[PDB]
């Protein structure tokens, strides 16, 4: 899962 | 009305590192608020207890919560294994923000992120549902086990966590  | 204020004791391979406390906005976003509140009290079975912090990347944000695979590729909602993006208010305004963290689009389960610095690209993208009250120096402090892609030196782990009000 991110966050990128 | 009131919003519900939840802890995290930190450790670090095994040693009490200290406690972090949020406010989580109920008022705003309810339904994600309420997840987070569970799982931290474990009232449904399942829970936060006992779950690392698989990803931190100093500067950036800690990021916890798979407690199923612990490695960013699992965790589940109290709603099932995922829910809806519930709105995007609150933005990554700073330290301290308490998001939600996914793999797309509605894909919320548990996984979460705390932000050590302002995110501001994340808008839009990650749901804000709360953010650190008291401990954002506990939460500087687990930087220095992470590294520029994530990987933790040490096992940190929430040795305990509920809910206070």
């Amino acid at each position: 899962a991110g966050p990128f | 009305m009131v919003n519900p204020t939840v802890f995290f004791d930190i450790a670090v391979d095994g040693e009490p590192l200290g406690r972090v406390s949020f406010e989580l906005f109920a008022d705003k976003v309810p339904k994600t608020a309420e997840n987070f509140r569970a799982l931290s009290t474990g009232e449904k079975g399942f829970g936060y207890k006992g779950s690392c912090f698989h990803r931190i990347i100093p500067g950036f944000m800690c990021q916890g919560g798979d407690f199923t695979r612990h490695n960013g590729t699992g965790g589940k909602s109290i709603y099932g294994e995922k829910f809806e993006d519930e709105n995007f208010i609150l933005k990554h305004t700073g330290p301290g923000i308490l998001s939600m963290a996914n793999a797309g689009p509605n894909t919320n389960g548990s996984q979460f992120f705390i932000c050590t610095a302002k995110t501001e690209w994340l808008d839009g993208k990650h749901v804000v549902f709360g953010k650190v009250k008291e401990g954002m120096n506990i939460v500087e402090a687990m930087e220095r086990f992470g590294s520029r892609n994530g990987k933790t030196s040490k096992k940190i782990t929430i040795a305990d966590c509920g809910q206070l009000e």
